[PDB]
């Protein structure tokens, strides 16, 4: 009727929260200027003077 | 309607989508294309008439 709850579990990655810990990546990636080629690529429709 | 299947084409066309890249057409018996239809049908490097 008496015991001792030992209460031990789960020290590892995916539980210490890292699970993907990365230092290299490439940093804060910056986008490239979207242009008329990319606009017309995504089903864009011509409207006027480059619009 | 045997004489008018414009609705058939207007059924197949939405299934294909609106704008996409590599398609394949097997008209005739052994066409086996690699076409790029951005609306009007074209081929890699040139146009595509019919």
């Amino acid at each position: 009727g008496e015991t001792i709850t030992l209460n031990l579990s789960e020290i590892s990655v995916k539980t210490l929260g890292l699970d993907g810990f990365n230092v290299n990546g490439k940093g804060v990636t910056q986008n490239r200027s979207a242009t008329v080629t990319d606009v017309i690529a995504q089903g864009g429709t011509l409207q006027g003077d480059g619009t | 309607v045997g004489a008018d299947v414009t609705a058939l084409a207007n059924k197949i066309k939405p299934s294909s989508g609106t704008i996409s890249g590599s398609y394949e057409i097997s008209t005739g018996k052994s066409a086996s294309f690699d076409v790029d239809a951005a609306g009007k049908i074209t081929i890699g490097g040139n146009a595509a008439f019919l």
